[PDB]
């Protein structure tokens, strides 16, 4: 049963770096989203003008 | 070889006026999209970091 509890805590914790590694990834693609909604906007003033 | 008057000027200076304008204009817009890619750097930078 000590195996087993030490096997589940590695997997667990590997398993959050793994999640951080996807907000990680989360942030850098909504960042240059921001990035082209902000061109966007500007686009359509131009436009509108 | 001597000339004459120009028998019409005032197109000549607008035609001028409005490449310079043109130009400006060009460079008025890469300049814009530079400090886009200035931004969307800094916040990819951030994110990496």
């Amino acid at each position: 049963i000590a195996n087993r509890f030490t096997s589940n805590i590695k997997g667990l914790t590997q398993a959050a770096r793994n999640a951080n590694d996807g907000i990680s990834v989360a942030q850098t693609t909504e960042g240059a989203l921001s990035e082209i909604n902000n061109n966007l906007q500007r686009i359509r003033e131009l436009t509108v003008q | 070889s001597a000339g004459s008057a120009t028998t019409n000027p005032l197109a000549a200076l607008d035609d001028a006026i409005s490449s310079i304008d043109k130009f400006r204009s060009s460079l008025g817009a890469i300049q814009n999209r530079l400090d886009s890619a200035v931004t969307n750097l800094n916040n990819t930078t951030t994110n990496l970091s």
